[PDB]
DNA sequence: TGCGAAATTCCATGACA
DNA sequence: ATTGTCATGGAATTTCGCA
DNA sequence: TGCGAAATTCCATGACA
DNA sequence: ATTGTCATGGAATTTCGCA
């Protein structure tokens, strides 16, 4: 207020207020000639009010809206001060994008065994073939085998019935999934629970989560793709031909097929590896093991040069999933809870409900 | 010669007529030669054709080099010929009225007929559902012969489902009065 | 074919195959002791039906075709067949991906004057805003200043109407556009060879062509939301007010707003800027002049460390546009006529058309 | 004494009633004061509704500090008042039955008024397609007073149409009668 | 103990909506 | 309460064949 | 002729479908 | 026949205030 400015008018020193300045009275305003020009210093009790005028022309950000206020004003320290809004104007920061990545991606450790992990997920609707409109696919984490399911919807039963003929050969001690419905009902946990099967779920909204069987997609679309070329798009017949060609396909890296993981021999296909010929069974499963625990394992990335990893306490906003046209793209600022690991954690929303999300639907709530 | 290995043999047979079973009527049964590995299909008919659709379903996972039947019409028609020569696998008879296996598939086949056996009384009908589950049991069962099931020797590890209890697979005296009722 | 190979085993030496090794015949095939195994050397005239028929068990690539091969055979330089033959898979070459990034973009000189080049595009559709859909957006290319016209279709007439209305205060050298009807239709040809203006088209599916204007888009919808915020979405009242706010908001880089550097001189708007106050206009015309020419401008990026520049006389391939389900995301490969830039090329097609496209829209033919 | 900008003092008044073009009878005209640039709005009436509304569509591009005009109803209504006083625009009012304007503003309007009548005549009521080109026209005329169009002084550059042709502006013998003829 | 060429390994790029 | 993946096809690097 | 802090500039990040 | 752009908000760097 008129406290401040007024020991300023007769030539004392305050703080902030640089001294080799001349400070004066003129048309009922405290005025001061800088550099760039005469400016206006407001009372202390009215700066919050022309930041925030000057920010809410077009609710912009910190050097944009201290360009408008420096047109007419100067004070000490009015980024400060601009700053200050910024971190409490709810429709920025609700909408505005954040300008920090995530850390760098985790690697985690390929499964040990088959069938100690499976990750599951549906491609689809594709083109009505045989009145088949989706594909189950079933992943084996550690050997890559894969297993293909026609169905008519991305539901629990059609699930259920496809996973009942593949437990058949053998039940898996984990079943990893995204959140769709077909996953998630209670039917289906019930299933698991009946098998002794535990179902492990992505955070949501984070497909690289299922990367695992989401790659797979790839190579069964281009495949199929491939086959189809210039017929029509008969699908269906050719699931089974796709399953057995690319689980009997080499990958690079590696040097083995999926099938030589899951088996240690071929069957009776193509070009079938000969070079166990003269080994026991016995003698081929202790090469098997051996092949399986020496395999390539990449790692976690280099970091980017801005990004930011979550700790617990901090402000942070969980991204809309489906946002509306013209509506934000951010959640609320919520808190971080715990911190599972550096790429997922668990927030507290607001509401609050605690959430398990991976870190790339967060930023970091702007200006602390 | 060369050491027996998974997919060099399988052997396959019907099982049936059985009670309907969601329309279902036989098993189409196929046991890997070395290791005893089982796989089941229900089918409506022991025909070719739905000897054909079932081995599709299988072959999409793994190809025999040989396939070994005995000389039902369904193994020695034609079109049966023209699917294996086809997928590259010879196929096998035993003569007529001597069936040869090998007496681990043998003792696998006595298993399933008295596994089957055990489970149809009380529901000779709800034998669909139970196909899963008697495969599991099949094929985590441990062999005398060599130290290993036969998930074990196709996988090359220990299997999540360990069927540990070594069953009866025997008919209580309450269940052969009530399969002894069913024929009435 | 048996020539080669009869030479070969009498232990006399063919160019290609090592002398150090054992050659023989068994079960009437011609082997070789290797290493790795005993592999069956095929005779010349059937080399290319094994790699055809390894290749096509999954439309594999290089290393994965390869290690197919190797199981069974042996000859001199099979990755040369087997490259020989991806390079002829018409299915692989219109599949597949590319593995080749675009070379970096170009930063093209900011126009000189205002009106020198208009950017226009549609955004929509919004949510009905009395009965209006669309927005028609302008972007005068040098100032940044953006005209906003609400429509109720992205149509010819719709952009007649109100490029009529802004005509009215200055005709443009340039106006530039992307491909939609509106814009392409020789009505709107006719509209503007009517006003001596020259119609510039963006290569086909590159919105970063229309760059000045696209990022226009967010910034107006970013606002529109803010304001938006727990309303309902009723922007058509709201365009007039964005327009205003955003053509008067200080780009950080520049230190100016649009209308300052279409103007010189700020309007009756809150925190206008006084500097020129006491210069006439004259005298602020030639300030304006003066800042117009010293605005910062962008250099090309470094290129990333694995990108293409298109040649003359190259095989490339356009990328499908919209494709279907399970069909190929490539055309067949077409020949690089001209090279405008090291971004932008005239194609013949194989059909052949003429088309002016994107390098970001083209893959280099793998194979050669 | 400050020298004298664009957008210091925009000059508002209404034309008509007019032939009806496309259901518009007036024209609200804006002249700014420095520069001489003049827009256009079609209007159904001279009320403060109209003009509300279109210089809305102008002060979404700029905002001038003071508004002068005469006295017309649709300029001195509370409504129109409470208008400027929300945008923070001063309003000034000629004294009534004495338009002051400046001698630029004058010589503009008298340009304006000739210009219509020019191409009224055997199209009276095409002129709503015409307002855009009239308006070029208006403002890439050279002023005698300084050495600039309205468009060079707004913008500070050459304009891409430069009406080289000084218009007749007069109207030819023959436009005369066909002019006292529309009166008949 | 070193050369030219082939084989193998590296790894950026893009795509699973 | 959880977590990216990996085919691809030139380039870089290593190994082979031979001396 | 050098310090601590403020101001200004840099620039990676993401988003215009 | 053509071509990315730029708000954002921490960090890096420069300039200010003072001595
Ligand atoms: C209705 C359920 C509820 C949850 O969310 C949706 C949407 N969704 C989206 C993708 C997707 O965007 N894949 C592209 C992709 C992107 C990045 C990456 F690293 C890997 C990738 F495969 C899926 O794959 C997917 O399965 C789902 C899905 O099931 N649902
Ligand atoms: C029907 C016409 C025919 C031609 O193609 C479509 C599709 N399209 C797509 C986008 C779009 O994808 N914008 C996102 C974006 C992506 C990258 C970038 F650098 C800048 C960006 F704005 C447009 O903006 C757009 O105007 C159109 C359009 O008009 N059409
Ligand atoms: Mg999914
Ligand atoms: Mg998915
Ligand atoms: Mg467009
Ligand atoms: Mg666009
Ligand atoms: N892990
Ligand atoms: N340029
Ligand atoms: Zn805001
Ligand atoms: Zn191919």
């Amino acid at each position: 207020l008129d406290a401040e400015l007024d020991q300023l008018l007769q030539g004392h020193y305050i703080k902030g207020y640089p001294k080799q300045y001349t400070y004066f009275l003129e048309d009922g305003k405290v005025k001061v000639s800088r550099p760039e020009g005469v400016k206006i210093i407001p009372p202390q009790s009215d700066r919050q009010k022309i930041v925030l005028q000057a920010h809410n022309l077009a609710h912009t950000g910190r050097e944009a809206t201290l360009l408008k206020i420096a047109n007419l004003y100067w004070w000490p320290n009015m980024r400060k001060d601009v700053v200050k809004q910024l971190g409490r104007c709810q429709q920025c920061l609700i909408t505005n994008a954040s300008n920090k990545a995530s850390g760098p991606i985790l690697r985690p450790d390929r499964p040990q065994k088959p069938f100690d992990k499976f990750f599951i997920d549906y491609i689809g609707p594709l083109p009505p073939s045989q009145g088949y409109l989706y594909v189950l696919v079933v992943v084996d984490g550690m050997t890559g085998f894969t297993w293909l399911y026609p169905t008519k919807a991305p539901s629990t039963s059609a699930t259920v019935k496809s996973l009942n003929v593949l437990t058949s050969i053998a039940i898996p001690k984990v079943i990893h999934s995204d959140q769709g419905a077909a996953f998630t009902s209670s039917t289906f946990a019930e299933w698991a629970k009946e098998r002794g099967i535990h179902l492990e779920f992505s955070t949501p909204y984070h497909p690289q989560s299922s990367g695992k069987v989401e790659r797979k997609h790839s190579d069964i679309k281009r495949l199929l793709t491939k086959l189809l070329v210039g017929r029509p798009t008969k699908w269906y017949d050719l699931l089974p031909v796709v399953q057995l060609a690319l689980n009997n396909t080499y990958s690079p890296v590696l040097k083995y097929t999926p099938h030589q993981l899951l088996f240690g021999i071929d069957s009776n296909t193509p070009f079938a590896n000969q070079d166990t010929l003269d080994l026991t069974r016995e003698e081929e499963l202790s090469l098997l093991q051996e092949i399986r625990t020496s395999l390539y394992h990449p790692s976690t990335p280099p970091a980017s040069s801005r990004s930011w990893s979550p700790v617990v306490g901090q402000l942070v906003q969980e991204r809309v999933a489906r946002p509306a046209s013209l509506r934000p793209r951010w959640h609320k600022p919520s808190t971080v809870l715990k911190v599972l690991n550096p790429r997922t954690v668990v927030i507290l929303d607001h509401l609050g409900n605690n959430r398990t999300v991976s870190i790339d639907n967060l930023k970091p709530t702007s200006h602390q | 010669d060369r050491p027996q290995k998974p997919f060099d043999k399988f052997f396959i047979d019907y099982i049936g007529p059985l009670p309907p079973s969601q329309g279902y009527l036989y098993v189409l049964v196929v046991v890997d030669g070395m290791t005893g590995f089982t796989w089941l299909y229900p089918t409506k008919a022991p025909s070719t054709s739905a000897t054909v659709k079932s081995l599709n379903v299988l072959t999409s996972i793994a190809i025999p080099k040989v396939i070994h039947s005995d000389q039902g019409a369904a193994f020695t028609s034609s079109t049966f010929a023209e699917w294996a020569k086809e997928r590259g696998i010879h196929l096998e008879f035993s003569t007529p009225y001597h069936p040869q296996s090998s007496g681990k598939v043998e003792r696998k086949h006595s298993d399933i007929k008295r596994l089957l056996t055990k489970l149809l009384v009380g529901r000779p009908t709800k034998w669909y559902d139970l196909l899963p589950v008697v495969q599991l049991a099949l094929n985590n069962t441990y062999s005398p012969v060599l130290k290993y099931t036969p998930h074990q020797l196709l996988f090359g590890i220990d299997s999540n489902t360990p069927f540990a209890n070594q069953d009866t697979l025997d008919l209580t005296r309450e269940e052969e009065l009530s399969l002894l009722q069913e024929i009435r």
